[PDB]
RNA sequence: UGUAACGGGGCUAAACCAUGCACCGAAGCUGCGGCAGCGACGCUUAUGCGUUGUUGGGUAGGGGAGCGUUCUGUAAGCCUGCGAAGGUGUGCUGUGAGGCAUGCUGGAGGUAUCAGAAGUGCGAAUGCUGACAUAAGUAACGAUAAAGCGGGUGAAAAGCCC
RNA sequence: CCCGGCGAGGGGAGUGAAAAAGAACCUGAAACCGUGUACGUACAAGCAGUGGGAGCACGCUUAGGCGUGUGACUGCGUACC
């Protein structure tokens, strides 16, 4: 039984988050939570709060024991890019991109 | 958010900053 | 196009393509290149060609048995129920009824039926004579059509 | 129907021993490259290695005609800018005599991964002996 | 009026982009590159319908030359034997017999040698 | 004889040229105008 | 046993019970053809070579089906010369099945 | 000082081939409090190698 | 820059001269099948039907014949909530532009035929507008006046407060 | 109701014909970016294909073998305007 948790519009780059999300793919959640605890990236704080939400949803909404749960699917999609204007020299303007993400954590037994 | 003035008239080049990097050797 | 006749940027020096007008038909919200005008699509038809066509299609409605000739075709009171009863007795649904007179009760009783149109013999047209399944002519309207068309 | 093609799993290869004493270099080498290519077999296929393993011995006793023993020059280049080098035939015979046969066959084989696989079957020896008695090699006279 | 061309230009691009499946990179993704690559593939296909007939005849000839020299006669002596013996077997069939039925190829060689002798 | 049975005479209506709509039409990129002349220019041509 | 025969401008090695796709014949889809001009008959070290054709040999086949081959696209393209053509083609064929090689 | 062709996403993935993170191998376990920590670091509660080195 | 003046390997013929017989070798020619054009001839033309020859590289350019799109009539007709258009696949079909059927999505319009009119077909115009890439998680984070610790608050403190 | 910062965001539940109608809201194409599966790839040189073609995986089938995906090796081959 799969249980989904998402943090849509994650204020972070998808490239920066996929580095963290690739560490815990296929792992048990007690190991993934320990990896995210002792990983120093900001995306580890994000994807940890999502994995904790997926665990609590699987236990409350779906009836599942935490010790058997396992991170079967995890993937980061590109979100909407809010875009800002940064001034450069000689009156030239550059349009920086302020990337977002959609973190999705599927945790399950199977 | 009201974020225009990016590539409007590209004043970027309306600056037309002096070119001809002292190369009048191609005469 | 509402706008200004000013060059959006200078001719050279900038890296962009040459442009002279924001009203250009290659821009968004520019002009149409060959924008249309109100024009008259009416064609000339010769008089002898118009009568040749009518004499042709009345010959074809005769050969196709789509032409019905009666002496008189009147409805007493201006009622579409009476007209629909008479056409049901004639076994007609889609019909043109040309009459050499002005019958107001017949015009009113035929005004609401889209399958039915009622004309004067003068006000006949080839596209109606084709578009309707049956055509009912008063014998007087035949005499008038034969007189106009020699 | 369609034309037969050899298959690399079902292909059989054989072992041959050639003594290279006194034989002409290029006239030996084109028969070696013919039998490494597999052009002596009716099941020849261009994209399939169908040739035979060949052991060549007495490579230092190969013969050339003319003054080619002192005048044939093997140039090569080391990659570095002055790195053009040069060795004669009898210098290559004294230094490493196997290269002469190897170069002639490598020049007569196709160029590519398959030609390098054909070259891997050529096993030359300067002497008159080999460690490949385990493969029961047949003799071949060219 | 005012023909809006989104449906037509989409189906016209998808006809090309379906033909460009398997290609590397933008050759399978981008219409400007794919159309430029589909035309080259049609040119190569027109060319190699002609080159197929060359390359198989060349393969057949090399297999006949090998099996004939295995039976002790060259190709050029063997075709001249079959011309003088009038044998009109094409060299597809000769390569097939040279592979699967070596006895019949031996009999053809002996017919050609007896036709030359 | 209906409005969907009429058809004009043969050779009466001819289609008419549409320049600049592909190679196969014949009237390709230049449209009967050649290359780089005065005649090929828009409005180009000399007077009577 | 196999045999070699000419049909459609080309030759065919064929054994009994096989289905052979030939060039289009003017024969109905169930009738029997007989290829009399046979070039070679082999029957397991019982070969006979037609000097011009085998005399007594004939191949009796039954026409299975007609049909058209797979569509191919002919593309002509002269670069930078404003020229291309398209042409599809499907070639008629006729599958036969050999009833028997009468030597 | 700038490119002449667009580099592919294949080369982009090959450049990012070495940008992968190394997960922490094993967390050491305190012998007194039994909680997990980084090796040679103090625990969150303030233990290190058994003793309570700092209150909190 | 390097063999670098046989294409190379190599060749004392695998060079040259003479004669001869073989064979390879093109999209040439022949074979088989298919399309079309133009001429013959005959039919008894449905004004096109057999046979018959021959032709079919092609820019500028000329001529001929078509596909498809939107809209109007045909159409107060036909199809359609037993699922329209559109989107995405698959299969089939035509010499081609294309066509048909259908699975899924979608959830309400579409339109035969024969005619008619065009804002009627895009890859390029340093084309226009919007979206998204690339370089690249690189450069940089704006004066080299300078920070350190304790406590507090707080989900969290190098930057806040004391 | 639950995780979370009395957050954002999400999982349920509920409404509704429909929530792959949830307000960043009809239909939601492409470029672009991902996850998963199959095949191939770390002695191999170039418009990246085409012709041939082994093997592997998967479906059908009266096994007949066809399809589909991939494509070791190989002949030829220097984009468009
Ligand atoms: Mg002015
Ligand atoms: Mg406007
Ligand atoms: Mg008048
Ligand atoms: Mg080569
Ligand atoms: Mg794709
Ligand atoms: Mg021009
Ligand atoms: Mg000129
Ligand atoms: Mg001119
Ligand atoms: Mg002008
Ligand atoms: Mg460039
Ligand atoms: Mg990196
Ligand atoms: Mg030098
Ligand atoms: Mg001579
Ligand atoms: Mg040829
Ligand atoms: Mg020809
Ligand atoms: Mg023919
Ligand atoms: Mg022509
Ligand atoms: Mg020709
Ligand atoms: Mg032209
Ligand atoms: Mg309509
Ligand atoms: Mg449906
Ligand atoms: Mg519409
Ligand atoms: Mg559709
Ligand atoms: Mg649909
Ligand atoms: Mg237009
Ligand atoms: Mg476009
Ligand atoms: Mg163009
Ligand atoms: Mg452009
Ligand atoms: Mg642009
Ligand atoms: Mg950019
Ligand atoms: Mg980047
Ligand atoms: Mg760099
Ligand atoms: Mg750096
Ligand atoms: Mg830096
Ligand atoms: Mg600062
Ligand atoms: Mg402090
Ligand atoms: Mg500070
Ligand atoms: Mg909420
Ligand atoms: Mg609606
Ligand atoms: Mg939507
Ligand atoms: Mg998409
Ligand atoms: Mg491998
Ligand atoms: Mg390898
Ligand atoms: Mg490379
Ligand atoms: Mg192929």
């Amino acid at each position: 039984m799969e249980t989904i948790a998402k943090h849509r519009h994650a204020r972070s780059s998808a490239q920066k988050v996929r580095l963290v999300a690739d560490l815990i793919r296929g792992k048990k959640v007690s190991q993934a939570l320990d990896i995210l605890t002792y990983t120093n990236k900001k995306a580890a704080v994000l994807v940890k709060k999502v994995l904790e939400s997926a665990i609590a949803n699987a236990e409350h909404n779906d009836g599942a024991d935490i010790d058997d749960l396992k991170v079967t699917k995890i993937f980061v999609d590109e979100g909407p890019s809010m875009k800002r204007i940064m001034p450069r020299a000689k009156g030239r303007a550059d349009r920086i991109l302020k990337r977002t993400s959609h973190i999705t954590v599927v945790v399950s037994d199977r | 958010m009201s974020g225009k003035m990016t590539g409007i008239v590209k004043w970027f080049n309306a600056d037309k900053g002096f070119g001809f990097i002292t190369p009048d050797d191609g005469s | 196009v509402t706008g200004s006749g000013k060059k959006p940027w200078r001719q050279k020096g900038t890296g962009r393509a040459r442009s002279g007008s924001i009203k250009s038909p290659i821009w968004r919200s520019g002009g149409v290149t060959f924008a249309a005008r109100p024009q008259d699509h009416s064609q000339k038809v010769n008089k002898k060609m118009y009568r040749g066509a009518l004499k042709s299609i009345l010959s074809e409605l005769v050969r196709q048995d789509r032409l019905i000739v009666v002496e008189k075709f009147s409805v007493e009171a201006p009622k579409t129920k009476l007209l629909a009863q008479k056409l049901k007795d004639m076994a007609l649904e889609d019909v043109l009824i040309i009459t050499g007179e002005l019958d107001e009760n017949l015009f009113l009783a035929a005004r609401n039926l889209h399958k039915v149109d009622v004309r004067d013999a003068t006000g006949i047209d080839p596209v109606s004579l084709i578009a309707f399944d049956k055509v009912v002519m008063t014998a007087d309207a035949v005499k008038q059509v034969e007189e106009m068309l020699a | 129907m369609k034309t037969f093609t050899a298959k690399p799993e079902t292909v059989k290869r054989d072992w041959y021993v050639v003594d290279a004493t006194g034989k002409t270099l290029g006239r030996l080498a084109t028969e070696l490259a013919r039998r490494l290519r597999g052009k002596h077999k009716a099941e020849y296929t261009p994209h399939v290695d169908t040739g035979d393993y060949i052991i060549v011995l007495n490579a230092d006793k190969v013969a050339v005609t003319g003054n080619k023993r002192t005048d044939k020059v093997y140039y090569h280049h080391t990659g570095h800018i002055g790195g053009i080098k040069q060795a004669t035939f009898e210098e290559m015979i004294a230094r490493r005599p196997e290269r002469v046969i190897e170069i002639a066959v490598k020049g007569m084989l196709p160029k590519g991964p398959l030609g390098r696989a054909m070259f891997r079957k050529l096993k030359v020896y300067a002497g008159n002996e080999h460690n490949h008695a385990a493969q029961q090699p047949q003799v071949l006279d060219i | 009026a005012r023909v809006k061309r989104g449906v037509i230009a989409r189906a016209r691009h998808k006809k090309i982009l379906k033909q460009a499946k398997g290609y590397y990179g933008a050759r399978s993704r981008v219409y400007r590159v794919a159309f430029q690559a589909v035309i080259k593939a049609g040119q190569y296909a027109y060319r190699d319908r002609r080159q197929r007939k060359r390359q198989f005849r060349q393969l057949w000839i090399a297999r006949i030359n090998a099996a004939a020299r295995q039976n002790g006669i060259s190709y050029s002596k063997f075709i001249n034997g079959l011309k003088k013996a009038s044998v009109e077997i094409d060299r597809k069939i000769l390569a097939d017999i040279a592979v699967f039925d070596k006895v019949a190829f031996t009999a053809l060689v002996e017919k050609a040698k007896a036709a030359l002798a | 004889m209906r409005l969907n049975t009429l058809s004009p005479a043969e050779g009466s209506k001819k289609a008419g040229k549409r320049l600049g709509r592909g190679i196969g039409s014949g009237l390709g990129k230049t449209g009967g105008r050649g290359h780089k002349g005065q005649k090929s220019r828009s409005g180009g041509g000399v007077r009577r | 046993m196999y045999a070699v025969f000419q049909s459609g401008g080309k030759q065919h090695r064929v054994s009994e019970g096989q289905t052979v796709r030939l060039e289009k014949l003017d024969i109905a889809t169930g009738e029997t053809v007989e290829f009399a001009e046979v070039l070679m008959i082999a029957n397991g070290e019982e070969v006979k070579i037609g000097v011009p054709f085998v005399d007594g040999g004939v191949i009796k086949a039954e026409v299975v089906a007609h049909g058209r081959g797979e569509k191919v696209k002919i593309v002509k393209f002269r670069r930078r010369k404003h020229y291309r053509k398209q042409q599809g083609h499907r070639q008629w064929f006729t599958d036969v099945k050999i009833t028997g090689i009468s030597a | 000082a700038v490119q002449q062709n667009k580099p592919t996403r294949s080369k982009r993935g090959m450049r990012r081939s070495h940008d992968a993170l190394t997960a922490v191998t094993s967390l050491s376990v305190d012998k007194t409090s039994g909680e997990k920590h980084l090796r040679h670091h103090i625990t969150a509660d303030g233990y290190y190698r058994g003793r309570k080195v700092i209150a909190k």
